[PDB]
Formats: structure tokens, C-alpha cells, sequence
């Protein structure tokens, strides 16, 4: 189909080997040389009472002066050049967490991180990815994961993947996407893509001079980008040249044609050219590509290249052109320089050419324990502090990966022994050995606790020790005799001979010859040596004297501007009670435009069911919090969130399910046809239907305290987390958050006014504050519409509280499970109530009575059939609104002209009183009866009807029915006894009982009166003795006896207790009424 | 009685159609036949026609060869890697990485994965879950124009009508503000380009949320000005 006779390398690394498809990837996993030492023996790391502190370990031995020139001459473009491929193997630097961190602990008066002697100063470090499968028992300990390819394929220039491959491409042509100069990348591709770190020298952390590179972070130096900036242009170039040799060619041919020529020539240079001069050794030859050998990197690897590398950086680079003119002091120093965004020297193509030609000429520094101070001092900080340690973090990195001893590490290797701390270096201690004395006296001379960095800067005398050569050099040979793509592999068919013999004559004077377009006698045959013949000398060794000094140390303050616009936000949110009221109180305004024992005991008595009620539906709740804040608290919880945020985290994650459960059941509370059903059954004996607003309200202040709870303990999370590192937020809620080094999160007002939950937690909170404002004792007395239209926002409410759910912030949704059951009954109850219709009664007359009650009296619709002990719930409209109050009939069925009796208990009665006032005008909203009508005295001879309290309102239409259908008809001896505390506001009930006396004239009906009220009263101008009343009733008539009652709790109770005591020897029924 | 028909035809279409798109990958539909290289270990190059079919709940890959037995083996596949709150996308394509199926599927896999440099995975984890849950919602009030339309309340049944129509344009926007970033994201395919728009379901929705926008508008406007 097209001229790519091959097999294309994949970027992630996958299926390089047959059998292993896994080896070398992305994602893999680093497989030790020696088994972990870990300090339990799964994942916890050795520390400052075992090992000494890095601090004062990194200060002992590898300090010193910065003027020394190396042994063998190894130009410091050697040393970056090294740094450069070190990044296309392994990568163990990105934190990845459940955060963890393991701190270092600086002395007391560091000239450095503590100058003023302030007590104990902390320098924060964080453990690095690990492999999740790994780190559960002492049989597998945890292994960490690099997460670049861990081939020499090429990964730092193409990427380690394809989506990224893609990002920093054009595809026109095959070459990567430049910026407007044809020489550097495109910085357009920063975010999502590379590293982001403030510059530690000003602080700028913008996108701006950030390149795009195949590694995540090669801007950390300008000598970095230098080689970057090389192999992108190399590329390019080769690319345009296949194109200007075949024209026909598409894109994707030119890019993996030009890809394939630079992985190699990038192979054959680094093997074949750094190692012989990295370690002053030839890899041994090339066999056959073997199948079998493990290319897995260790992190023995890591420590040995990376760790001896930084013993070599010097100072300060030079600077020079084809003629070396060393001015473009102008060694731009190296402490200034890490991140930088844009220098305002390499801003141009030849400044990058000069760079690099003054690095392959300046001889790096020499190869010992001594470190400068542009790393030691000065190196980037990674969180909070702008400046850090090296040799202090990359020893806190040795100790955190299971890096062994270096006596252990040593025997392992086949490696000789040793016998004591002279015996180390033998040479270092024949002249000035007072340092091998200074580090065993940190070691309490225990020679077999070496952390294997300050073991192997030890022996290092002009090479790397014959520690650090031996892993260096197998790890290699085995990452070239295990790599199926290697430019030397006759199999894979890539190159022909001609084209394998022609790549591997190449060198880094080629190539930057090609690049930099600079004649071939300005530089030496061999890069990575400088051998008194090669031209363009250097001036002098580079000191650390007349160079511009480190910028100094200042450490990061999150929530620094912002505290006082923090408090304004919350104070507001505190003032939304503030507001509504305001506009509650304008709209009224413009509106108006021994015996304490007993009295337990009756108490108790009244209110079972009550205190049965309450107590289940706050246990209930109390469980679901306690279930849920103890979960989190010290249960099986993974502690990746609770680290500081227990207290807030239990106390939000605690409140949501009480106050979603109580929600969705003061929902259920209201639905009025269902209670009508219930309450006529022997569901009310239990629980009590007539106070349900009651329970209402209850309800409703226990969810706002709550509520307000939840709310406080949310404000405490937000400001926990408006100053916590990007990389700790990057795992609480992933997803949400990356893991790019800017480390500064986000604001305050972000968490509120920017997230959907917080912005309807606001938003909720304004319409709690509304309707609860509006809905009070003292602004609903007032006005009913007022009351009437703030109170919809309840479904406003609900759709809120599904969008506060709607994300995977903390927990998945659960308010859609409590919701459903009440929301459906509600709904179910609402269309049965708007279903049917009556309306417009006519009131004939209405007299006003004293003691409160008003007897109200209005005509009788024609269909209207109703029974005797129904009631019906009218709304007058004239003053407030449509509000539906039931109210029991006190007239015959055979009556027209239905009538009322209403008593003056509150706001709505009290209008109606006024509105009806002076005797009838206006007029109501009749709704139809509402009960069963149970008329069981029918079936009985004889009957008592009972009645107490408040429960005597339908028994005069009992009694007027019964009477007027005991003469026209023409039940025996039905007796009314009805007990009150007052006798105050019935007093129409005696002129009923009086009417009804006087109309029969067979006498039915015999009342009797017991007023039981002793030594508080009036005179009004004994108790009910139900015990000889049965033995009696049926001696002077031998009649089954209905004993119907309806009244308080004490009352029934104790007719309940006469009537069982008494029926065992007629029936005595006892069939309790809840009209 | 050809109105109660028309009226039981109408409610049943919406019902069926709201049910339909809530499930269908079918919302982003992206279509080309390019050539590509089949899998590792071989060097041949295959003729095949790729695309891809996003629902608010996954995407499906189709892998098909023109024609389907080319390289002795028969080529056609439908993988599904799902991001929904109920799964997970990394194990997915793990799995899918470990068994090895072909390149391309692959790749388009990857371009989903999280933390992919495209960023196309936390805005569609997120508006494919706004955009299913608003389509959870014109349901309930789609029932609830069908009760108070058996019951005579037309008066408040041309409401849940205008609550049903709204829940549907209300969530073909948070499906509408994904094309604004998936359409940066490059989708070379060896030397084809892949482009993804609007599908079926997409249209669907819109066409279903008009017609019952328009509907209770004019039904509750008539019965209000002439209950006839
Ligand atoms: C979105 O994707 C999902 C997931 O695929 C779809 O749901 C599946 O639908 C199918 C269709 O009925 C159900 O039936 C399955 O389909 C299997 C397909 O088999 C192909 O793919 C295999 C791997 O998936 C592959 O091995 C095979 O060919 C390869 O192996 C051959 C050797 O066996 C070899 O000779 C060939 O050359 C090639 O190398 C097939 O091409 C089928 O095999 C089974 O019968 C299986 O039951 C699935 O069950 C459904 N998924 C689940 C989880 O149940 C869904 O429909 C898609 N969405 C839409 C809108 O279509
Ligand atoms: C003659 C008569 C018969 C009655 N019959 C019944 C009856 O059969 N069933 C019945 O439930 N109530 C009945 N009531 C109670 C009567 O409904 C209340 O007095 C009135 O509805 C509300 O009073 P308010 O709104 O003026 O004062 P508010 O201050 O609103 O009254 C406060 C008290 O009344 C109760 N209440 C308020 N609204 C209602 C409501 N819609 N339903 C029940 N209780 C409410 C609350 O629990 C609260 O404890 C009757 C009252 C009278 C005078
Ligand atoms: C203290 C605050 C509240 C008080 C005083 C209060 C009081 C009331 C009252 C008195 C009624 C109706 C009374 C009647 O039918 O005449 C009512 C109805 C209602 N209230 Fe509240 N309520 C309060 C808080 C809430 C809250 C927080 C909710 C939230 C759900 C709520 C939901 C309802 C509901 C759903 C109705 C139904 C009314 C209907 O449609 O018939 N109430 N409230
Ligand atoms: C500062 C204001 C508030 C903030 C910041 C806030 C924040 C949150 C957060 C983060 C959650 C969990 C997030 C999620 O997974 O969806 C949550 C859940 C919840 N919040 Fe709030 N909330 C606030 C105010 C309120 C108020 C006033 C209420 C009262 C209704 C409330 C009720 C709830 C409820 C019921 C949940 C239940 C979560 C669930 O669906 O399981 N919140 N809130
Ligand atoms: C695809 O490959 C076939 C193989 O013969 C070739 O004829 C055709 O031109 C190619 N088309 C594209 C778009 O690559
Ligand atoms: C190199 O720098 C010197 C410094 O003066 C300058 O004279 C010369 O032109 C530059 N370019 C060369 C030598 O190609
Ligand atoms: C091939 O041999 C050596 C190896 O670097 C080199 O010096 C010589 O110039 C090369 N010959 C060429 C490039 O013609
Ligand atoms: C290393 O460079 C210095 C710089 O002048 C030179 O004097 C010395 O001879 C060089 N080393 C060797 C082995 O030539």
C-alpha cells in the first residue's frame, strides 16, 4: 500500500518482546536487584532514628569548593547530554499518592534554611509512585513505577505515548509543530502537556516558554533545552531532506521514515559514544538479539547514573561562538537558571548554537563526594519552600524506594568486601582522609549502613566507583541485547547493512555540525573529551567567584490576599437571615398600606404516642448520622481524605443523610388524603393524625439546625483546602484536579461561586433562609399569601437538591434513593386532592356566640349527601388565601342549611371571625364530608355514647340525627355522657342537649354531666364513674351494648379498663370513634 | 375516535423515543474508511473503515474490513469502553491493552483515557452524566402529562408538556458544550482524518423537544381561550 515495509515501533512500548508483552511500557514496574529493605518489611521507610539525618548527612561530606576540574576532561556537555538520556529510561520523580509525605528535618541554625535560628524548620517531600498490586505483605513489598518508556526508543523526543506523539506534531510533512521561530518547538502546547514550575528566581509560573518537549520536564535548564532543542531541530532537519528526496511521500511516511533514522542515530550516539566516556569502558560487543534477557530498570540504576551525574555540574556555563569569543559574567550562572521562561539571552537560534558550542568546550568538575552549591543550596523546591536540598531529598528518595546498604548492595554484585571506613577509598585517605572520619562518626562508625549514595560518592576517585560501573554497564548491555528494535537487530528489518554501517559512524560533532550549520574544524572529533589538541581552549576553570549570586529563599503563602474577601463571603453567607427579614418586614409594612408527680403522670398519659413518634424518627436519624460519621471517622475507610479534614469530613459527610432523610419525610408529612384514610383506623390508637403540622414544624427547625451544621462544616473544608498543595488536592478528587507543578490551587470564591455544589449550596441556603423567614409565627399571622406564594420554593428546593448531589466529589448520589417513596406518595395524594371539586357555598346566616365559637350557616348544595359525623374543610377567600381547614358539621343530615361551629384557636380563625363579624356576606369553598360514618349503634339494643374534651363536637349532630330518626321512623335508650374540664367553649353543646331534651317526647335520649374540675373554678355559674354504671345498666334492663367513645387518652383509657373489667362473667363492644 | 388514536400514538412515540435516546450510542457519530496497520507482530497493512459512537455512557469502536476476510482472518469488531459513574475507563482499556486487539481500536481507545493530553475524558464523564440525568427527568413529567391527561386536569396537563419539551433542550446542551473541545483533539488515522458530529439521537432529541414545546403551548393556550 505505501513504502512502510516494517513493523512501526509503538510509543507506549507494548509487544517488543513475543512472549512478554509487557516488559518495557509506559506504566511498568521496577524490578530490584536486591530484595527490599524496607524498615516493617512492606512499605515503611527507614528514618532519622535508624539512618542520620540527610540535612546534616548532605553538609558532613559533600561540601566544598566549585573550582575542580575533572580527571579525564569530561566537557559538561557530557554530563547534560547524560542527564538528557537518563530521562528517555526511567523517571521516578512524580509524586504519585495517596498523599504521603516523609518530611526532612533541617538542625538547628542552618546558614541556609534556618538563619535566624527559629527552633525546627521542615522541608516537605513526598513518596513517589507505586505499583498498586504491590506493598500488602512481607512476601511482596512495594515496588515503584516508572512512567516512561524504559527503552532507549527515543522516549524524551517523541513522548512515551500516542496522543502525546500527537500534540507536539504538525502533520505537515513529517515534523514536529514549531512556533513562529522555525527553530524552537510551539510553547502553545504547554498546559495538559509538560511540567509547569515557578521560576525560583522571580516566581512566574506561566504557560509562556514553556516548549514541548517528549519528556515531561526538560525546560528544568536552559542546558536541558539545549540538547532538546538540538535532536527537535535534528529531526526536522533529516525530515525536510526526505522530503527534498522523495516528493511523493505523504506525511506519515516522512515522520516515521525521519523517526526511525533519529532513534538510531540517537542509539548508536549514546551507547556506543557516552558510555566508553561515562565509565572509561566499551560495552563488550552484539550477539544475537536475546529473547530472554530482562530489560526492567532498577532503582539501583537510578541512584548510581543520576545521583553520580550530579557530582560533575559546575557553576557556570560558558558561552561561545564559532570562534570562541567566550561573551555570547557571560557564564550565565546555573542556581538562576532552573525553569527559566524565557532567557533573555537564548532567545534566538544562533544564542542556542553558542550554548552549545560553549558546553562542548568547558570541562566539567570533577568526580567526587564535593557537590556545589547550585544544587546542594539551591535547587528548586517542589512545594512550599521555592529552594531545597539535593543530596537531602535524593537520599529521602533512596530511603523512601527500598534502596539497599551499600554492604549489602555490594556482596550481591559479586564485588569484593570491605573491611572498614579507611578501606573504602584507599586512596582518599592517604591524603586529608578527615572525611571518611566525619561521616563514620555520623554513622556511629557502623560500617554496613551506608545509603549507597554517600557509599558510592565515596569510592569515586576520577571514575564512577566499581559500584556504580557494574550496575550502569549491565543494565545497559542488558536494555540493548533485550530490544527487538535496535538499529544493530538484522531481524527486525529496519536498516540494511550499508545503512547499519553508515549509522554507526556517526558522532555528536555530526550531528551538531548538521544542526548548527558550523564547519567541522570548530569542534573535536571526540565531544565528550577536551585532550589539549582539541581547538578553542578555555579561558580559565569556572570558580564560583564573580558570578552573580542565588537568588535567596522565600517561602509560598497560600491564602495570603484572599483571607479578608474569605471572611466577607462567609459574614454574607451569615446575613441571608438579614436580608429576608428586611424584605419580610417591608412587605408587612406595606401590606398594612406531690401534685407535680400527678401532673407527670397525666402528662405521660396523654402524650404516649407522642413521645413514641419523636423518639423513633430521631432515633432513626441519629442512626443514619452515627452509621455515617463513623464509618469515617476510625472504620474501614481508605485514609486518603481524613488526613487533616476528619473533623469537617465527618461532620458534612454525618449531617447530609439526616438531612436528606428528613427532607424527604416532612415531604411525606403533608399529603392530607392518605391521613384521612389512616386516621379512621386503628392506626391512630398508635400514632397520633392530628399533629401532623406539628410534627411539620418540628421537622423542619431539626433540619435547619442541621442544615447549618452541614454548611459550617463545608466553610471549614473549603479553607482547608484553599491551602493545600496541588499535588495533595490532585488525589483527594482526581479527575477534577492535575498534577501540573504550578502547586497553587484554587482559590476560595472557586470552591464557592464556580462548583455546582457550592453554588446551589448557596443557592440553597438563600431560599432555606426565604422560606423559613417568611413561614414564621409572626410574619404569617400577617399575611397568608405572603406565607402562601414563598413556600413553592420547595420544588425549586428538590431540584436543587439532586443538582448539590450531581458529581463524584466525596460519595456517590444517595438523596434520589430517600426521595423516591415520599415524592411518589405526595404526588399520588396531590392529584387525588385536585381531582374533585366543590366550591361556592352561600352562607344563609351566621351569628356570632360568646366564649370564641362562631356559629357559621350556609345552604346545602343539591347533590350534597353526607352522614351523620362527617366533616368538611372551607377556605374563605376574601381575607388571605385558598387554605383548606377541616372543621366537623354540627347539623342533621335532614336538615338544609348546613351548619358550623368554629372556636377562635389562631390566625386563620381569628380572620375568619373578623371577616364574618357584625351580623354573612361573603363566601367559602365548601370541600365535601370526610369520614367513614360509622353508624354502629344500630346493631346494638342499647348504646353509650361517650364523649370528652375537644371530641364532642360531632355528637350533637349525632344526637339531633338520632332523636329526629327515632320519631319519624317510629336504639333502645341511648345514653349520652359527655365529661369537660371547663365547659367553656361548649356552650352551645347544653343548648343542644336542651333542644334535643325538649323534642323528645318518647324519652330516647338521657344525657349526663360530669364537670370534674375542683377548687379553680368559676363555679360555672365529680368524676365519671364507669365502674358500677355497666352493673347497673344491664340489672335495670335486660338488654350487647355499644359503648362508643370519643375523647382525650385518660378518658378511654379508663372507660377501656371499666368496660374489660366489668364484660367478663353482655358484649360492652368498646368500638373507640375517632370522628 | 381517530383523535384518541392520534393522542395515544403521540404520547406513546414520546415515551418510546425519551426511553430510546437516554440508551442509544449513537449522540456523536464519527465515520471514515482508512488504511491502517492491523496489529503487532506483522508489517501488512489492512483496508478498513473505522468510527466511533459516543452516548453519554461510553463509546463504541467499530473496526471493519472492507473486505472482511483480507489478511486470513476475519475482521470485525465492536468494542465498548464505558465511563460512566458505574465503571471505569483505565481497567477497560487495560484489559483491552493486555488481550490485543488491533492498533486503531486502540488508539481511539487511548484518545479517551484519563489524563490523555486531549482532556476529552472529565467533559464527557460529566456532561454525558447532565445530560442522562435531565433525561431521567423529562420522563417523570412525561407520565405525569400522561395521568393528567386520563383524568381530565388538561388545564394543568399542558404544563408537565412544557416541562417535558424543556428537560430535553436541556440536556442537548450539556451535550452540546463537548463539540466546542472535541474538535482541537487531532483523530489521524494512518493517512485518513477523522471527524465526529452530531447524530441521531442528537436530532432526535431536538425534534421531540420542539414538538412538545409547541404542543402543550398550544394545547393549554386553546383550552384556556376555549375549553371546546
Ligand atoms: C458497543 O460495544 C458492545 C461491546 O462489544 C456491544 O455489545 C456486544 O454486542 C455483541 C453483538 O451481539 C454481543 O455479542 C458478542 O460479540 C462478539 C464479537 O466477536 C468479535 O469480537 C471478538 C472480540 O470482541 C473477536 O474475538 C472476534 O474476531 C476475532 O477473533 C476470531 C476468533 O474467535 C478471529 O477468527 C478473528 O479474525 C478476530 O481475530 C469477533 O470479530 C461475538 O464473538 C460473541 O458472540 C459475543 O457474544 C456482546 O455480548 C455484546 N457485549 C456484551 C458485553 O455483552 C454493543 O452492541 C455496541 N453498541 C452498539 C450500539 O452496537
Ligand atoms: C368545630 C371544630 C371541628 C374541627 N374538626 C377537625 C377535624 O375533624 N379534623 C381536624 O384535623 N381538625 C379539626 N379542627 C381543628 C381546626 O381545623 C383548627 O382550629 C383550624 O383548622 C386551624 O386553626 P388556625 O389555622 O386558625 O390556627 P393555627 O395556629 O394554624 O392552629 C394551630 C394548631 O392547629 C392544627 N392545625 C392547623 N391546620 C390544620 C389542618 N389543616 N388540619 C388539622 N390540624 C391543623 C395544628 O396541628 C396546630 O397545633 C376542628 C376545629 C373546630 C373548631
Ligand atoms: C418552620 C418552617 C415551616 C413551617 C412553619 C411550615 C409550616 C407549614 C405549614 C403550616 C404548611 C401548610 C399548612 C396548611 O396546610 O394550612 C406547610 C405546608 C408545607 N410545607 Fe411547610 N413549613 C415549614 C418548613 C417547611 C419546609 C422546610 C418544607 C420543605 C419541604 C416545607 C414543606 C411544606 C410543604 C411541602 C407543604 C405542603 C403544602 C401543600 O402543598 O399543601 N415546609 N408548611
Ligand atoms: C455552603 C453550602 C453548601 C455546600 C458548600 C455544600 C456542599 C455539599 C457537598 C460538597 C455535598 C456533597 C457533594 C456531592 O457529592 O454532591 C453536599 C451534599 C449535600 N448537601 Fe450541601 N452544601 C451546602 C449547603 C447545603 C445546604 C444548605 C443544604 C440543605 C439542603 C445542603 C444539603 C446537602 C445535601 C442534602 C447533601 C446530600 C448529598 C447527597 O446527595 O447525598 N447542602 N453539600
Ligand atoms: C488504501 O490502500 C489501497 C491498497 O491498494 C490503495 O489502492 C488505496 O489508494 C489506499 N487509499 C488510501 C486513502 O490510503
Ligand atoms: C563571533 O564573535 C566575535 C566576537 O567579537 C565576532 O567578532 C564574530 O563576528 C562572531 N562570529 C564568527 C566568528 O563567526
Ligand atoms: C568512519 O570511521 C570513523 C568512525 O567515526 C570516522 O572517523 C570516519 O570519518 C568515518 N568515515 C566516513 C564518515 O567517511
Ligand atoms: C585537560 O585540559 C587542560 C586545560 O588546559 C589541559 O591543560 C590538559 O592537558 C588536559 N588533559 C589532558 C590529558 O590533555
Amino acid at each position: 500500500q505505501n513504502s512502510i515495509s516494517w513493523e512501526v515501533q509503538r510509543f507506549d512500548g507494548w509487544y517488543n518482546n513475543l512472549m512478554e508483552h509487557r516488559w518495557g511500557s509506559k506504566g511498568s514496574r521496577l524490578q530490584r536487584l536486591v530484595p527490599a529493605s524496607y524498615a516493617d518489611g512492606v512499605y515503611q521507610p527507614l528514618k532519622e532514628p535508624y539512618l542520620p539525618n540527610p540535612r546534616h548527612l548532605s553538609n558532613r561530606v559533600m561540601r566544598g569548593s566549585a573550582g575542580q576540574p575533572s580527571l579525564r576532561n569530561r566537557t559538561v556537555l557530557g554530563v547534560f547530554f547524560g542527564y538528557h538520556v537518563l530521562s528517555d529510561l526511567v523517571s521516578v520523580e512524580t509524586p504519585g499518592c495517596p498523599a504521603e509525605f516523609l518530611n526532612i528535618y533541617i538542625p538547628h541554625g542552618d546558614p541556609v534554611f534556618d538563619p535566624d535560628k527559629r527552633g525546627n524548620v521542615v522541608l516537605p517531600f513526598q513518596r513517589s509512585r507505586w505499583d498498586r498490586n504491590t506493598g500488602q505483605s512481607p512476601s511482596n513489598p512495594r515496588d515503584q513505577s516508572n512512567q516512561v518508556t524504559g527503552w532507549l526508543d527515543g522516549s524524551a523526543i517523541y513522548g512515551s505515548s500516542h496522543s502525546w506523539s500527537d500534540t507536539l506534531r504538525s502533520f505537515s510533512g513529517g515534523q514536529l509543530a514549531s512556533g513562529p521561530d522555525p527553530a524552537f518547538p510551539s510553547d502553545s502546547q504547554s498546559s495538559l502537556l509538560m511540567w509547569m514550575a515557578p521560576d525560583p528566581s522571580t516566581g512566574q509560573g506561566g504557560p509562556r516558554g514553556v516548549y514541548a518537549f517528549g519528556a515531561q520536564r526538560g525546560n528544568r535548564e536552559p542546558f536541558l533545552q539545549a540538547l532538546g532543542l538540538l535532536w527537535f531541530r535534528y529531526h526536522n532537519l533529516c525530515a525536510r531532506k526526505l522530503a527534498q528526496e522523495h516528493p511523493h511521500w505523504g506525511d506519515e511516511e516522512l515522520f516515521q521514515h525521519a523517526r526511525k533514522r533519529v532513534i538510531a542515530t540517537y542509539q548508536n550516539i549514546a551507547m556506543y559514544e557516552w558510555l566508553p566516556s561515562f565509565l572509561k569502558q566499551t560495552p563488550p560487543e552484539y550477539p544475537g538479539y536475546r529473547p530472554f534477557l530482562d530489560p526492567s530498570i532498577s532503582p539501583e540504576f537510578v541512584v548510581a547514573s543520576e545521583q553520580f551525574l550530579s557530582t560533575m555540574v559546575p557553576s557556570g556555563v560558558y558561552m561561545r561562538n564559532a570562534s570562541c569569543h567566550f561573551q555570547g559574567s557571560g557564564a550565565l550562572r546555573v542556581c538562576n537558571s532552573y525553569w527559566s521562561r524565557e532567557h533573555p539571552k537564548l532567545q534566538r537560534a544562533e544564542d542556542v548554537d553558542a550554548l552549545l558550542l560553549g558546553m562542548a568546550s568547558q570541562i566539567a568538575e570533577r568526580e567526587d563526594h564535593v557537590v556545589v552549591e547550585d544544587m546542594q543550596d539551591f535547587w528548586p523546591g517542589p512545594l512550599k519552600f521555592s529552594r531545597t536540598d539535593y543530596l537531602a531529598s535524593c537520599l529521602q528518595r533512596g530511603r523512601d524506594l527500598g534502596l539497599p546498604s551499600y554492604t549489602k548492595a555490594r556482596e550481591a554484585l559479586g564485588l569484593s568486601p570491605i573491611s572498614h571506613w579507611q578501606d573504602i577509598n584507599p586512596a582518599l585517605s592517604r591524603s586529608n582522609g578527615t572525611v571518611l572520619e566525619a561521616t563514620a562518626a555520623l554513622y556511629n562508625q557502623d560500617l554496613s549502613r551506608l545509603e549507597l549514595l554517600p557509599g558510592g560518592l565515596l569510592e569515586s576517585h576520577g571514575d564512577p566507583g566499581p559500584l556504580f560501573s557494574t550496575i550502569v554497564l549491565d543494565q545497559f548491555v542488558r536494555l540493548r541485547d533485550g530490544d527487538r528494535y535496535w538499529f544493530e537487530n538484522t531481524r527486525n528489518g529496519l536498516f540494511s547493512k550499508e545503512e547499519i554501517a553508515e549509522i554507526r559512524n556517526t558522532s555528536l560533532r555530526d550531528i551538531l555540525v548538521a544542526v548548527t550549520n558550523v564547519d567541522p574544524s570548530a569542534l573535536q572529533p571526540n565531544v565528550f573529551f577536551w585532550l589539549a589538541g582539541d581547538p578553542c581552549p578555555q579561558p580559565s576553570q569556572l570558580s564560583a567567584k564573580g558570578l552573580p549570586a542565588c537568588a535567596p529563599l522565600f517561602i509560598r503563602d497560600y491564602f495570603e490576599g484572599s483571607g479578608f474577601g474569605f471572611g466577607l463571603t462567609i459574614g454574607t453567607l451569615c446575613c441571608f437571615p438579614l436580608v429576608s427579614l428586611l424584605s419580610a418586614w417591608i412587605v408587612a409594612r406595606l401590606r398594612k398600606r406531690h401534685q407535680t408527680v400527678q401532673q407527670f403522670k397525666r402528662f405521660i398519659e396523654n402524650y404516649r404516642r407522642h413521645i413514641g413518634c419523636v423518639a423513633v424518627f430521631y432515633t432513626i436519624t441519629g442512626a443514619l448520622f452515627l452509621e455515617r460519621a463513623y464509618y469515617y471517622a476510625f472504620a474501614a475507610h481508605h485514609s486518603g481524605i481524613t488526613d487533616t479534614t476528619r473533623v469537617g469530613i465527618i461532620l458534612s459527610r454525618g449531617t447530609a443523610a439526616s438531612i436528606s432523610f428528613m427532607f424527604s419525610y416532612i415531604l411525606l408529612t403533608m399529603c392530607r388524603n392518605l391521613i384521612t384514610f389512616l386516621r379512621e383506623t386503628f392506626l391512630n390508637r398508635y400514632i397520633p393524625f392530628d399533629a401532623a403540622v406539628d410534627f411539620h414544624r418540628l421537622i423542619a427547625s431539626t433540619a435547619i439546625i442541621l442544615t447549618v451544621l452541614h454548611s459550617a462544616g463545608h466553610v471549614v473544608n473549603v479553607y482547608l483546602f484553599s491551602i493545600s498543595p496541588l499535588s495533595v488536592l490532585s488525589c483527594l478528587f482526581p479527575g477534577l484536579f492535575h498534577d501540573d507543578g504550578s502547586e497553587f490551587p484554587q482559590k476560595y470564591y472557586w470552591w464557592f461561586f464556580q462548583t455546582v455544589p457550592g453554588l446551589t449550596g448557596v443557592l440553597l441556603l438563600l431560599a432555606l433562609a426565604i422560606m423559613y423567614v417568611f413561614a414564621s409565627h409572626h410574619f404569617r399571622r400577617r399575611s397568608f399569601r405572603g406565607f402562601w406564594l414563598t413556600h413553592h420554593l420547595y420544588i425549586f428546593l428538590y431540584i436543587l437538591l439532586i443538582i448539590h448531589g450531581s458529581f463524584a466529589l466525596i460519595q456517590m448520589p444517595r438523596f434520589h434513593i430517600f426521595f423516591l417513596v415520599p415524592a411518589i406518595i405526595y404526588v399520588g395524594d396531590k392529584l387525588v386532592s385536585l381531582s374533585r371539586k366543590k366550591v361556592e357555598i352561600s352562607v344563609v346566616k351566621a351569628e356570632l356566640l360568646p366564649s370564641g365559637v362562631t356559629h357559621l350557616r350556609f345552604q346545602r348544595p343539591q347533590g350534597f349527601e353526607y352522614k351523620s359525623g362527617q366533616w368538611v374543610r372551607i377556605a374563605c377567600l376574601a381575607l388571605g388565601t385558598t387554605e383548606y381547614h377541616p372543621f366537623t358539621l354540627t347539623s342533621a343530615p335532614h336538615e338544609d342549611t348546613l351548619s358550623l361551629h368554629i372556636r377562635a384557636a389562631g390566625p386563620w380563625t381569628t380572620r375568619l371571625r373578623e371577616i364574618y363579624s357584625p351580623p354573612r356576606y361573603p363566601k367559602l369553598y365548601l370541600d365535601g364530608p370526610f369520614g367513614e360514618g360509622h353508624q354502629e349503634w344500630h346493631k346494638f339494643e342499647v348504646s353509650v355514647l361517650v364523649g370528652g374534651g375537644i371530641g364532642v363536637t360531632p355528637f350533637a349532630s349525632i344526637l339531633k340525627d338520632l332523636v329526629f330518626k327515632s320519631s319519624v321512623s317510629c336504639c333502645k335508650k341511648i345514653y349520652f355522657i359527655w365529661v369537660t374540664r371547663t365547659q367553656r367553649q361548649f356552650e352551645w353543646l347544653a343548648d343542644i342537649i336542651r333542644e334535643v331534651e325538649e323534642n323528645d317526647r318518647q324519652d330516647l335520649v338521657s344525657v349526663h354531666i360530669y364537670i370534674t374540675q375542683l377548687a379553680e373554678k368559676f363555679d360555672l355559674r365529680g368524676r365519671p364513674p364507669f365502674e358500677p354504671f355497666f352493673n347497673s345498666l344491664q340489672e335495670v334492663h335486660p338488654q350487647k351494648i355499644g359503648v362508643f367513645s370519643c375523647g382525650p387518652p385518660g378518658m378511654t383509657k379508663n372507660v377501656e379498663k371499666a368496660c374489660q373489667l366489668i364484660n367478663r362473667q353482655t358484649h360492652f363492644s368498646h368500638h373507640y370513634e375517632n370522628f | 375516535r381517530l383523535f384518541w388514536l392520534l393522542r395515544v400514538v403521540t404520547s406513546l412515540f414520546i415515551g418510546a423515543v425519551i426511553l430510546a435516546v437516554n440508551f442509544s450510542s449513537e449522540w456523536s457519530v464519527g465515520h471514515v474508511n482508512a488504511n491502517t496497520t492491523y496489529k503487532a507482530f506483522s508489517p501488512k497493512w489492512v483496508s478498513v473503515d473505522v468510527g466511533l459512537q459516543i452516548g453519554l455512557g461510553g463509546v463504541n469502536i467499530t473496526l471493519t474490513g472492507t473486505p472482511v476476510q483480507q489478511l486470513n482472518e476475519t475482521i470485525n469488531y465492536n468494542e465498548a469502553f464505558a465511563w460512566r459513574l458505574g465503571r471505569s475507563y483505565a481497567e477497560e482499556y487495560a484489559k483491552a491493552l493486555e488481550k490485543g486487539l488491533p492498533d486503531p481500536v486502540l488508539y481511539l481507545a487511548e484518545k479517551f483515557t484519563p489524563r490523555s493530553p486531549c482532556g476529552l475524558y472529565n467533559q464527557y464523564r460529566l456532561a454525558g452524566h447532565y445530560a442522562s440525568a435531565m433525561l431521567w427527568v423529562a420522563f417523570l413529567c412525561w407520565l405525569l402529562a400522561n395521568v393528567m391527561l386520563s383524568m381530565p386536569v388538561l388545564v394543568y396537563g399542558g404544563h408537565m408538556l412544557l416541562a417535558t419539551g424543556l428537560f430535553q433542550l436541556l440536556a442537548l446542551f450539556f451535550f452540546s458544550m463537548t463539540t466546542s473541545l472535541i474538535s482541537p483533539c487531532p483523530l489521524r488515522l494512518g493517512t485518513a482524518v477523522l471527524h465526529t458530529h452530531h447524530g441521531p439521537a442528537f436530532w432526535i432529541t431536538l425534534a421531540t423537544g420542539l414538538l412538545c414545546i409547541l404542543l402543550g403551548l398550544v394545547m393549554a393556550v386553546a383550552h384556556r381561550m376555549q375549553p371546546h
